[PDB]
């Protein structure tokens, strides 16, 4: 038989800093590197998928997730808590479709997945949330890109990097992004960015890369990250 | 073997070398009670206990540290009493009610298998403690034949031939091993648990003791009870003058 | 739910949580109250209001019913809760009971919640001191005060806040039938206990008056200032 | 299970709350939010701190809230305790709307949200809400409105005040600039450019480093807008060419 | 079966309200009040079930009160009948529902005089006139027959005084007293009470 | 030590610090004596003052007709452990019809206190029990105290210097059996009596006595009802 | 830090017993019980002559023949006494007589050590009261005084004094006390042993004084019958 | 600076200022506190579990001491670490495995029940009042449309589907085994995937072990019912291993 701790567990420190949260963006700081670009005709997300092992099944496990047909997930971070996001995102999708019979606008969805987040700051016996979250979507034929990070808050983005080298992808991003890309560009500068993170040779398999347009959302097959990856 | 002040108060805090402390601590508890024995012989199974004689103001048969938990199942424990009696509740509850949802007795593994769940569920959590005791649970009937199983706190639960638990498991296994339990009748069984009890025991640090006896065989039918008055005063003297 | 003890008695038997509320009302705005005659009349101060800031706002004289009014000090997020909690209850001794509520019973519920607040598990005491003034139905005066351990008492005249040890003192000494006699008196009684501690100025002087059978006053800033003329003029003289 | 708890709600012997004054350091370090009161309106004026070039811009604001159809709120702290607050000053706006049919008095809707801010720092052993709110609006009864918002769950009404960075440097130069009863919204816009151009750490000032929402009166009607970026570029440079006019 | 009745003029309401306290097939009372003071410048009048509009119609004075002593000005008459009829509309889909019919008369600092009429169903309506009970199927057509916006308190005391007539002439039921009042700018004004 | 502040911390030498700080409660409770013979079982408790104005505690409690007790420890810890042993008792009769046998009885406390043992926040029953009944197996004299564990005994003696007791009735306890019912209570005030020191022995103020057996329901004397017990007394000798 | 329901190497609870020491700072009391009734006397404690005299109550009223004296933390009493009061009316409603004195007692008792954290109400206690209660009366038993305090514990009492001063006066009623005194020498042994233990002289305002007798029910005496009382020193 | 804490983020799951989870950490190395070392691999036509079975005295019921685990008829594991931990995550498996054939009318997928593990263990890792388990679950089946399949579950969260897995205390010794033997391509037989399995323990190891000291659970593509091996069957592949 057991009940819960009913006390937070991020408390106000002395500077006014919720330090349980800057220890959380440390746990996403130091996870597998993670790129989004918003694209004018659609928006692109890319990952390290680098299990450091031969006897993994690089097909079996995901890490960039459909949310719904037109809103693509990425993360940087602890992936067994990612898992939770996803489910709760999936289902606040459909709560959303059921009431209103119209695709979530993507704000929408990281507003309401934001929000989540934030309860683990504040709410009794938990920790908050070790992941931050690149939410891509396409609606009233417009793209978005959103990062949503353990604090509970939530940005918009024309393009940006997190994980490993978040520092010098940004900066790389700054000098090589520019308005107006098509797409299969967009998966160029994103896996270009990814690059200059990786530490070994990258094979479709090493690497995951999911697209959003008007078309909706999907991740890309390995023969056509393949073909990207020349 | 131990660490202090802050990996071994709650049950559900690991120590940063893989372990659960407060079971260990609990796992302790059993240690120092007085010795628990069985062994599953060719028709049934008997259990033995020495039971150490806190004052003579105390009635013979006090304190029973042999259970009827079921018709046919009987349990032998060995720590904090007053946690070995709420699992012979908890233990009786789940014969009850297998009985209530399928009609039928409970099978022996199955019972331990069940109520190896619940020491386990108290392993977990800062808001309870585990138990501070182990048990074994013993039956026989013509169809699954002979069973003899033991539960500790962690919520280990595992068959046996012959098996001991408390202060000297040790010096009792040992003295097991050389019996022929496989083609042994449990009338024979008796005796030889019975002076494995007075081998065991020490008489110059403990002051005195108690033998309980149980039975459950082909002799009693099936049905788990106690040995008479009779048979276990033979196996005592047995005991006594093989002790030269 | 949040199932924690937060006061607990202390070796040498003390209520350490209860305590430290009442080092937050001795931290709160100078708040006094004397029973008149005829009124009843409450002034409230420390106000140091920023000039920059609209006053209307922060006004520490509360009506909780139409015979009944009070004064506070201390958290003053805390005495919100408090004040409309007994506001609350003023219509519910309404409509269960065909009566008003009496200045004692109001009080009363005041301090009982204050106590159930030192006792309950999760909360700790609410950081706040009251002055209840009000009537009875048959005309006579009552002034309590309540206090976050869950106490009450009736005053003839009190003060609470920084500066209450001092002007309490003040009370003693000029509290006679020669300051009560007039209505207009027992209000210049307050206000030269006021002045008595504050950084001096009637500009930041609020206070409030109730006769036996009118509607609650509060004053303005030009009735307040010109009884500061008539202790100025005989400040320099008696 | 006490072990761990941190006791938020509970007395330091001083008499003083601990976690709503730690709380407070939070404020001091997120983004400068002032607000000013005029004869013919009042606006809330603050500093972006989500600045970058790879930045999209797809909401109206980052710091300003409509909460209301008279009524709007800028913020200071951690921003997803700010929308937990501000998605709930919404929810009060309107189940006051919906019970007597008509908007919610201006110290009213603040009023309750101080409530639960403060029952936060009594009971429930929860950490309060790190943040310090400014509300501006009309009601019928006192007119155009700026209201302040502790973390303590303490409020007050001001005719000019400020939050966050440097607030203590901000108000005294309003102290000594507001001009009490003679003030338009002119007046109030070049203030809050003045104000916030000495108290700001970038220094020359930008049109994508400051918000300002503006709340009139207009044909019986109360409208609220968020200024666009080319009225902004014109209010800092008209306090950029006074600040050539200065010297001879 | 008891009556109610309210006439909106130009600058005041006039309402008046029977007294009469009836069980069964006797009159217990001649002189009870069927008006309640809700502020300075709100009546709410309250028809029905015996126990329902007492406890009803005090519950929602209460609130009213509290909310005047929570802000420090009252409820205009507009938002003090919009309350109470959100508060009988929520008891309507419940285990226990209220049967009251009602009418709340107020002034209004800004909009002037108002006259609500409420279902116990609760819907809401503004009129210029109004009248509950059965003695409305009596009186609404002399109402509408006399009734012009501009009406002046001379000739609304007068035209109360018409319909009154009706209700002792061609009414089953005895009600030979009625509460008359008035609101308006100075507030409400007791006023000599109409006897047969 | 931190192994001690809460029951659900083992010690690490496998032990219960909170279970052995509760049963140090029942030591400091005055002492009181029970014992059985075929036909009887017999309760003999001290009385303890505070002061000589004071009054002295009761020690004997009823239970049923059929079963009674004897305190030691703490006096809310016994009184609320008395109430379960009413209950259980009650609703024994008003399902059954017939008096709960002493045994499961105690196996219900052996259960009951068991649970806030086991339990964070909870804590053990401070108080320890002499429990005597009749039933069918005839008299019964049992043992409860803050660990749940409880034992069947031909005599027992709990609280301050039972020790004493202890030796007194381990030499006659073969003298129980065949013993009459005067004989009896003789043998179980002359073991309370070595628990009191040297100055002072067994007055009429200050000795409780239960009785149940297959005579008679279970019985309580005190005062004026005691001195016959008393009297016809062997000399205290050393 | 510990928990409110740990147990000291000694083997008492530490909350009753710092619960036992609040009472040490409350205002003296004392209880007489006379064969002829019970008299309650108790010290106000001013601590301005601005408080008004009759505002503090240490001796209430909890039925017709029953008077309750309280001594340390006035305001967790006053939620026993209610209590009290409350069991009386409950008891009176089912059974239609009046409670005896050592039941009304043994209710408030039942309230002891009912706090708690974990596995509680939300509303359930979080400590004990910080209050010793002397509970005087009349009942088919003649007259009675009770003693009790924040461990449960209760019993009857010839005569007891509680507060501050506990032991002083506790041994002037011990050599001043026959169980045949009379009420007139109760009341003046009260009234004598209270100035001899104060920081402040007896004064017909610093006072209460009640009686509980066969004949009259629980009185309150008033200023004027103090200073008869008062009068034989 | 690697390795550093601060609060009580080495007692309960909360983070470090590095952001990690000791308690979680140190939930991995109670997986070795069993003092067992646990091989899957996986096959074109099968998936093999394969584990070390010790057995201290000839007191103990042999038949009773087993790491092999029956979720589901198509669906087996193999369980290392605690032995009441491991034993708790069959139960609540098979509980999960039938219940979601109540809700969706067909047989779990490995990968399905993996995840389902997976989440229910990661509460363990964000609620501060319970520990993690103390073990590791490695599945193996017959997914209908994807062939075999072997998964790995954490007292972390983490689950992954793999070619050959190992765990326990010789755990990294042999998936550097498994390395060698995957980058060289073999015909992936029955015996050549259960030899595989039985030659990784029996060198890291180092026993060149009797029937009765190992277990084998297998599941191929014409007989998808999950079966444990028995001394007799196990007997033929360790007389085939010397040839
Ligand atoms: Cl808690
Ligand atoms: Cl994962
Ligand atoms: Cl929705
Ligand atoms: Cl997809
Ligand atoms: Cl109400
Ligand atoms: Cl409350
Ligand atoms: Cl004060
Ligand atoms: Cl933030
Ligand atoms: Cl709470
Ligand atoms: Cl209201
Ligand atoms: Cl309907
Ligand atoms: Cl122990
Ligand atoms: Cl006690
Ligand atoms: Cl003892
Ligand atoms: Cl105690
Ligand atoms: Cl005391
Ligand atoms: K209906
Ligand atoms: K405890």
């Amino acid at each position: 038989a057991k009940r819960g701790y009913s006390f937070s567990l991020t408390t106000f420190s002395p500077s006014g800093k919720l330090v349980q949260i800057e220890y959380a963006l440390a746990a996403v700081a130091g996870g597998a590197p993670s790129v989004g670009i918003k694209a004018a005709n659609g928006v692109v997300l890319a990952t390290e998928k680098k299990q450091k092992s031969i006897l993994y099944d690089e097909r079996s496990v995901h890490k960039v997730e459909p949310i719904t047909k037109h809103i693509g997930l990425v993360y940087s971070g602890m992936g067994p808590d990612y898992r939770v996001l996803v489910h709760r995102a999936r289902k606040l999708a459909q709560q959303y479709y059921l009431v209103y019979q119209e695709p979530i606008p993507t704000a929408q969805l990281v507003q309401r997945v934001a929000s989540v987040m934030q309860e683990y700051t504040q709410s009794g016996g938990v920790r908050p949330f070790g992941v931050s979250l690149l939410i891509c979507g396409w609606n009233e034929g417009r793209p978005y890109l959103f990062q949503s990070d353990p604090s509970g808050a939530y940005f918009a983005w024309k393009a940006t990097a997190m994980g490993k080298n978040y520092v010098n992808g940004k900066t790389f991003l700054e000098k090589r992004y520019n308005e107006d890309l098509e797409l299969e560009d967009a998966i160029h500068t994103a896996i270009l960015t990814l690059k200059e993170s990786f530490e070994g040779q990258m094979t479709e398999d090493n690497i995951e890369v999911g697209i959003c347009n008007e078309a909706g959302f999907r991740r890309l097959t390995p023969t056509e990250v393949r073909d990207y990856l020349a | 073997s131990s660490i202090g002040t802050g990996y071994d108060l709650s049950a559900s805090t690991f120590s940063p070398d893989g372990r659960v402390f407060q079971v260990e601590y609990a796992m302790k508890a059993v240690e120092n009670s007085s010795t628990a024995i069985g062994i599953r012989c060719k028709d049934g199974v008997v259990f033995g206990v020495e039971k150490l004689v806190l004052s003579k103001l105390y009635e013979e048969g006090s304190n029973k540290r042999l259970f009827n938990v079921d018709r046919h199942v009987g349990m032998a424990v060995a720590g904090l009493l007053a946690d070995a009696r709420s699992l012979a509740d908890i233990a009786r509850e789940e014969a009850s009610n297998f009985r209530s949802n399928f009609g039928y007795n409970i099978p022996l593994k199955h019972l331990a298998d069940r109520v190896a769940m619940y020491v386990h569920a108290y392993t977990l959590y800062s808001a309870v403690r585990p138990f501070g005791c182990s048990f074994m649970l013993g039956s026989y009937s013509a169809n699954d034949g002979a069973q003899l199983y033991m539960i500790d706190p962690s919520g280990v639960s595992y068959g046996y031939w012959g098996c001991a638990i408390g202060k000297a498991r040790q010096a009792a296994k040992t003295e097991i091993e050389k019996l022929q339990m496989k083609e042994m009748t449990c009338r024979d069984v008796v005796k030889e648990v019975a002076k494995i009890i007075y081998i065991v025991h020490d008489e110059v640090k403990d002051k005195a003791f108690e033998l309980e006896l149980s039975w459950v065989g082909e002799l009693t039918k099936g049905r788990h009870e106690i040995v008479p008055k009779d048979i276990r005063e033979e196996a005592e003297k047995y005991a006594k003058e093989s002790l030269k | 739910s949040y199932d924690r003890a937060i006061t607990v008695f202390s070796p040498d038997g003390h209520l350490f949580q209860v305590e430290y509320a009442q080092e937050a009302v001795k931290k709160g705005s100078t708040a006094v109250g004397v029973r008149g005659k005829d009124i009843v009349v409450l002034g409230v101060e420390k106000k140091s209001v920023a000039k920059l800031q609209d006053e209307r706002t922060v006004r520490k004289i509360c009506a909780l019913d139409d015979n009944v009014c009070m004064a506070f000090a201390g958290l003053t997020a805390d005495a919100r809760i408090v004040i409309n909690r007994a506001r609350v209850e003023c219509q519910s001794h309404r409509l269960t009971v065909e009566d008003p509520v009496t200045v004692e019973y109001i009080t009363r519920y005041i301090a009982s919640l204050k106590q159930r607040y030192t006792q309950s598990n999760g909360r700790r005491p609410f950081g706040i001191s009251a002055l209840i003034v009000g009537f009875d139905f048959d005309g006579t005066p009552r002034l309590y005060q309540t206090d976050p351990s869950g106490t009450y008492h009736a005053w003839k005249a009190n003060a609470i806040g920084r500066g209450a040890k001092s002007v309490r003192e003040f009370l003693e000494k000029n509290y006679t039938d020669d300051a009560i006699e007039t209505d207009d008196l027992t209000i210049k009684l307050v206000i030269k206990a006021l002045l008595e501690v504050v950084q001096s100025g009637g500009k930041n002087i609020e206070l409030a008056v109730m006769r036996r059978d009118q509607p609650l006053k509060i004053l303005n800033p030009e009735e307040i200032e010109k009884y500061v003329a008539e202790i100025e003029k005989e400040k320099e003289e008696n | 299970s006490r072990r761990y708890d941190s006791r938020t709600t509970i007395f330091s012997p001083e008499g003083r709350l601990y976690q709503v004054e730690y709380a407070m350091e939070a404020i001091g370090h997120a983004g400068t939010c002032l607000g000013i009161l005029a004869n013919d309106g009042v606006l809330l004026a603050a500093e972006r701190r989500n600045i970058h070039k790879l930045l999209d811009e797809v909401f109206f604001s980052e710091k300003i809230y409509k909460l209301n159809e008279d009524m709007a709120c800028s913020v200071a702290g951690i921003t997803s305790d700010a929308n937990v607050l501000t998605n709930e000053l919404r929810l009060i706006a309107q189940r006051y709307l919906l019970q007597y049919q008509e908007p919610i008095p201006c110290e009213q809707l603040v009023t309750a949200l101080c409530d639960i801010k403060q029952a936060y720092t009594q009971f429930g052993g929860k950490r309060p809400f790190g943040v310090s709110l400014l509300y501006i609006g009309w009601d019928k009864h006192y007119g155009f409105q700026l209201y302040q918002s502790d973390p303590s769950g303490n409020y007050g009404g001001w005719k000019a005040t400020c939050i966050g960075n440097n607030s203590a440097a901000a108000v005294s130069m309003l102290k000594q600039d507001y001009k009490e009863g003679e003030m338009t919204l002119k007046s109030a816009l070049a203030l809050a450019v003045k104000v916030l151009n000495k108290t700001m750490d970038v220094s020359k000032l930008s049109a994508e480093k400051v918000e300002i929402a503006t709340l009139t009166r207009e044909s019986g009607k109360t409208v609220i807008r968020v200024l666009k970026q080319k009225e902004v570029e014109q209010l800092i440079k008209k306090h950029e060419e006074e600040e050539a006019k200065a010297e001879r | 079966m008891e009556y109610l009745i309210g006439i909106q003029g130009p600058d005041y309401v006039l309402v008046a309200s029977d007294r009469v306290a009836a069980s069964n097939i006797v009159q217990m009372k001649d002189d009870h009040d069927k008006m309640f003071k809700m502020s300075e410048k709100i009546l709410l009048l309250c028809v029905g079930e015996a126990g329902d509009t007492v406890q009803f119609a005090e519950y929602i004075q209460k609130n009213v009160q509290l909310y005047k002593m929570r802000n420090g000005y009252e409820l205009s008459p507009t938002a003090a009948a919009n309350f109470t009829r959100r508060n009988l509309a929520d008891c309507l889909r419940s285990r226990t529902p209220y049967h009251v019919n009602l009418l709340l008369a107020g002034y209004d600092e800004h909009e002037g005089p108002a006259l609500y009429y409420m279902d116990y169903l609760a819907a809401l309506a503004k009129a210029p006139f109004a009248a509950h009970g059965y003695g409305a199927f009596l009186t609404l057509s002399i109402l509408d027959r006399y009734y012009t916006p501009t009406i002046s308190r001379e000739r609304a005391v007068e035209l109360l005084r018409k319909c009154l007539e009706e209700l002792q002439k061609r009414f089953i039921l005895n009600l030979p007293t009625f509460s008359v009042r008035v609101i308006d700018k100075d507030g409400i004004h007791n006023l000599e009470n109409i006897a047969f | 030590n931190q192994y001690d502040n809460d029951v659900t911390v083992w010690s690490p030498q496998g032990r219960i610090h909170q279970i052995e700080y509760a049963m140090e409660a029942v030591k400091q409770g005055s002492a009181t004596v029970g014992l059985k013979s075929k036909t009887h079982a017999v309760l003999v408790a001290l009385k303890r003052a505070q002061s000589e104005l004071a009054a002295h505690q009761k020690k004997i409690l009823h239970v049923d007709n059929h079963i009674g007790i004897s305190i030691a420890g703490l006096t809310a810890d016994a009184r609320l452990l008395c109430n379960f042993m009413r209950q259980e008792c009650l609703d024994s009769r008003f399902v059954f019809d017939r008096p709960l046998p002493v045994s499961r009885l105690v196996s219900l406390i052996g259960s009951k206190t068991q649970i806030p043992t086991q339990r964070y926040g909870r804590r053990p029953y401070g108080v320890g029990l002499l429990i005597a009944g009749y039933d069918d197996m005839g008299p019964h004299i049992f043992q409860t105290c803050p660990s749940a564990n409880y034992f069947d005994c031909r005599a027992m003696s709990i609280g301050a210097r039972s020790q004493s007791a202890r030796t007194y009735l381990e030499r006659h306890m073969s003298e129980f059996m065949e013993c009459n019912l005067d004989e009896l209570v003789k043998h179980g005030l002359r073991a309370l009596r070595e628990t009191l020191p040297a100055e002072q022995d067994l007055t009429t103020k200050n000795v409780s006595i239960g009785i149940v057996g297959k005579d008679l329901e279970f019985t309580i004397y005190d005062d004026d009802d005691v001195s016959p017990f008393l009297d016809g007394l062997e000399e205290r000798p050393q | 830090d510990r928990g409110v329901n740990t147990f000291s190497p000694e083997g008492r609870l530490f909350q009753v017993e710092y619960a036992i020491e609040a009472i040490k700072l409350g205002s003296t009391a004392i209880g007489i019980q006379t064969s002829e009734g019970v008299c309650l006397a108790v010290e106000k404690r001013i601590t301005s002559p601005l408080m008004e005299p009759s505002s503090i109550e240490k001796i209430v009223e909890i039925d017709a023949h029953i008077g309750c004296a309280m001594s340390g933390l006035i305001a967790d009493a006053k939620t026993l006494i209610d209590k009290a009061r409350v069991e009386t009316q409950n008891h009176w409603f089912t059974y239609n007589e009046t409670m005896t004195v050592e039941s009304v007692t043994q209710a408030v008792s039942n309230l002891a050590l009912q706090f708690g954290e974990e596995d509680a109400d939300p509303g359930a206690m979080s400590r004990p009261f910080g209050v010793a209660l002397l509970f005087g009366g009349v009942d088919e038993k003649g007259p009675q005084l009770f003693h009790m305090d924040p461990s449960g514990t209760f019993v009857q009492c010839d005569a007891r004094a509680i507060g501050s001063a506990s032991e002083g006066a506790q041994s002037s009623l011990q050599e001043v006390y026959h169980k045949s005194m009379t009420l007139k020498e109760a009341i003046k042994s009260s009234l004598i042993i209270l100035k001899q233990v104060m920081e402040e002289k007896l004064n017909a305002t610093n006072i209460e004084l009640a009686t509980v007798q066969p004949g009259q029910n629980f009185h309150m005496f008033t200023k004027e019958e103090l200073e008869e009382v008062i009068k034989d020193i | 600076s690697r390795g550093s804490s601060a609060g009580f983020d080495r007692h309960i799951t909360i983070f470090s200022p590095e952001g990690r989870l000791y308690q979680v950490e140190y939930a991995f190395k109670a997986i070795n506190q069993g003092g067992l070392t646990s091989v899957a691999v996986r096959g074109k036509d099968c998936a093999v579990i394969v584990t070390q079975k010790k057995v201290p005295d000839k007191l103990l019921d042999s038949s009773t001491v087993t790491h092999l685990f029956k979720i589901t008829e198509s669906i087996g594991c193999v369980m290392t670490g605690m032995t009441a931990d491991s034993r708790s995550q069959v139960q609540r498996a098979r509980y999960e495995a039938a219940n979601w054939k109540y809700k969706y009318g067909y047989e779990i997928p490995v990968d399905m029940l993996c995840k389902r593990i997976a989440d229910i263990s990661q509460v363990y890792t964000q609620n501060a009042e319970m520990r993690p388990l103390g073990c590791c679950m490695i599945l193996i089946g017959i997914d209908e449309e994807q062939g075999p399949q072997v998964y790995k579950c954490d007292p972390a969260g983490y689950y992954c589907g793999f070619k050959a897995t190992a765990a326990g205390v010789k755990q990294t010794e042999s998936t550097s085994f498994l390395e060698k033997k995957v980058k060289k391509k073999f015909d992936w037989t029955f015996e050549q995937t259960v030899e595989t399995a039985i030659t990784c323990l029996s060198t890291v190891l180092s026993i060149d072990f009797k029937p009765s000291e190992i277990e084998v659970g297998v599941v191929t593509v014409e007989n998808p019912k999950f079966r444990i091996l028995t001394e007799a069957e196990i007997d033929a592949h360790l007389v085939a291993l010397a040839e």
